[PDB]
């Protein structure tokens, strides 16, 4: 196939330089588990139990028993298919734009199909990546004009069903105030019999630099970040706590276990960038490819992330 | 049956898409091998 | 409008707390059972779960069927629904039942009695007890637990 | 309402007559289909199959969509749905297209071919000014209030 | 000041980390969704007609027809490109759908557009309609997502 289709032996040849990305620090690696389907989806069953009303006493003669109900609960995922196009330089085209120190049309915006093609995938990994942590698709700074989505397609920050709190714009700064608010996210943190097992912290920059500050008269030896490891290390039975910066994030603290039972993450095995086979081609020197991604296949229980918004007036 | 494998050869575009598959499952598993998060 | 939501749950449930988990729509049956109850099945007429049902009856080509309803024509009441045969199961107005069920949209001991709708209503005719206050799953959708003992005398 | 019948069937079909078997609402497509076409998919809103589509703009979070209209709003043409998608296959009203549409349920019997038709405010073609659509057939009754009908659109007129 | 690359050189090196709202420039050439079913064709270009729309131009005789910033009814279709080496300019018809950033007159999605005298987008024949509202690049120049349908009164 190298030797019939250049485009291929080009892919294998730059795939390597393509840099891994930044989702996997987010995740434990039992966490992440992969799944052979490119579009639709997957169930799962499961099964609970509860309580109808107080236990009947069992005294003389009695015919009327309290009962305990069961519930069934059926949770699917779904699994997309999108496809981007981007236009490139004709194989046997490069000798007629190779240059002292470049290849391409710089007055045209064209380059060889080799560069075009690992920028290209940068950029996808870069909206995978984005997808991923704030559970939606867009391109504007703003985050408006969002492709619509298919429902059950959530992010680690558009979640449903978890402890959400919000710092009063007036306490923007305070860093008590911060910190008195992921104590009661902490508190209603439902971990359960899942305690045991480390812990997973990802905060904008303006608020990491907040948190090395010492923590308060001033304390010594004793930083914002190390009450708040200590505060965690409480209800994890002293278990890790990592702390990672995301420039995605803005003014969001996001708390969430490295448990694969609470939270899993399937994703597809064909989700990061792959080329497509079409190669459009014409009789200019100018050819067009594509380029298929696969998004969905977060799962998580509820009332397990804790998501904390500092309003900024 | 990965692109990291020099002797790999693939005969038609789907095996090639299978191994760049392979390829990146190999490459996320040697990263989480390699990587070390810094405590406290 | 359905006994079991149509729509796919996106998340896990969270099963380590024991509390205040039974108010939902699915709880099918009764809180205090009897295991010397009597319980029959009848052909549903539209959506009669968790309301009170009465005969209805057709053109005579097929047989009778049972519909939400209540006042003066009040047969039973409907504590669960197989949706693949259409069965609706009915513990008859002589068969006192305790349970939750559908509310109009109150304070527990409050005199409750059926509708046209065959939704419970603050007061007649039947002998219905509220015992606790309206927990609202929906906009529109309020269950109360009362216990139904018969029918009253006017 | 949909693309294939919701309500299963009872009956196997018979595979033995070759003539008027493709009177039926699953039809996807045009009867004269050239490899040289432009189609696009949007997300729909409603059920707008084999309906003249309009863009539908919202608060300004979500992208554009496309819905079942006519009249100055007329964008193009839908002639497929996929349904766990959501996504509506159009065809732009600057393509030439020839297929089965929806037509109202008004007149249908006074429709012949030869005949000319617009859009209405639903997406529906009725007996006629803005769009150039002939009817080639009469009107094919599918289900009490749907009726189809073949019809050939190619762009504006004046 | 109005060509597609600026000539004036950049000092810095640009910053290549973030994703979003990068293509909002100028020399964003083509459409924003492209099908390889289109008809483009270049022609000699008249003036600098570039994101504009474009009329055919006749001359005396001697030389062949070309094309020039215009609008209206003589309205033939619109420049998506320009070679400035060769004075060629490609432009897509009218008779064929387009989509993608355009010049518009010195506005929110759903307004109808029509092109003026300049080849310059401006609020209401209509041949366009807004996605999205004005984007200003220079003091006089306002580019605008747009979608073009052909005409239609």
């Amino acid at each position: 196939l190298f030797d019939e289709n250049y485009y291929a032996k080009a892919v294998a040849n730059i795939i390597g330089e393509v840099k891994d990305p930044i989702m996997y620090k987010w995740f434990s690696p039992d966490q992440i588990e992969d799944v052979d389907l490119q579009m639709g989806y997957q169930k799962t069953v499961k099964w609970d139990a509860f309580l109808n009303a107080n236990p009947t006493t069992i005294a003389n003669e009695v015919n009327t028993i309290s009962t305990i109900g069961f519930s069934s609960e059926v949770v699917r995922l779904n699994y997309l298919k999108l496809q981007y196009k981007f236009r490139h330089l004709k194989q046997t085209s490069e000798k007629f734009y190779t240059s002292d120190s470049y290849i391409g049309d710089i007055n045209n915006n064209l380059l060889p199909f080799a560069q075009a093609y690992k920028l290209a995938s940068s950029e996808i990994i870069k909206l995978i990546n984005h997808f991923v942590l704030t559970g939606t698709v867009s391109i504007q700074k703003d985050g408006k004009n969002q492709k619509r989505l298919l429902p059950n397609m959530y992010g680690l920050l558009n979640m449903p069903e978890q402890i959400k709190e919000e710092v009063a714009s007036g306490d923007k700064d305070k860093m008590d105030k911060i910190f008195e608010k992921i104590e009661a996210g902490l508190s209603k943190l439902e971990l359960g019999d899942e305690f045991s097992t480390p812990m997973m912290v990802i905060v904008d920059p303006a608020t990491s630099l907040k948190l090395v500050k010492p923590y308060a008269a001033a304390s010594s030896c004793e930083k914002w970040e190390d009450v708040l490891i200590q505060t965690i290390k409480a209800i994890n039975n002293r278990e890790d706590v990592y702390i990672e910066t995301s420039n995605l994030l803005k003014h969001k603290i996001l708390i969430y276990p490295l448990n694969s039972e609470l939270i899993k993450f399937k994703p597809s095995k064909y989700m990061l960038p792959t080329p497509n086979e079409q190669v459009d081609k014409d009789s200019t020197d100018v050819a067009h490819s594509y380029i298929d991604f696969v998004l969905g296949g977060l799962l998580a229980t509820r009332k397990t992330i804790l998501q904390v918004n500092i309003k900024q007036s | 049956a990965s692109l990291l494998d020099s002797n790999f050869v693939p005969i038609n575009f789907t095996e090639f898409v299978q191994a760049i598959s392979n390829t990146y499952k190999q490459r996320r598993i040697q990263f989480y091998e390699n990587l070390k998060r810094h405590k406290r | 409008l359905m006994k079991n939501p149509q729509q796919d749950s996106g998340l896990l449930s969270n099963s380590i707390d024991f509390r205040d988990q039974n108010l939902i729509f699915s709880n099918s049956g009764g809180v205090c059972t009897s295991s010397k109850d009597k319980i029959e099945n009848y052909p549903a007429k539209g959506y009669p779960y968790k309301r009170g049902v009465k005969l209805s009856f057709g053109d005579g080509t097929t047989e009778l069927e049972v519909e939400a309803g209540g006042g003066d024509d009040l047969y039973g009441v409907c504590s669960d629904i197989d949706e693949f045969s259409g069965m609706a199961t009915v513990i008859p107005i002589t068969n006192n039942f305790t349970g939750y069920l559908t509310l109009k949209k109150v304070n527990p001991g409050d005199k409750l009695n059926f509708n046209q709708h065959g939704e419970l209503e603050k007061v007649k005719s039947v002998n219905a007890i509220a015992l606790s206050k309206a927990h609202k799953l929906t906009e529109d959708l309020f269950i109360v637990l009362a216990s139904v003992f018969g029918n009253r005398a006017i």
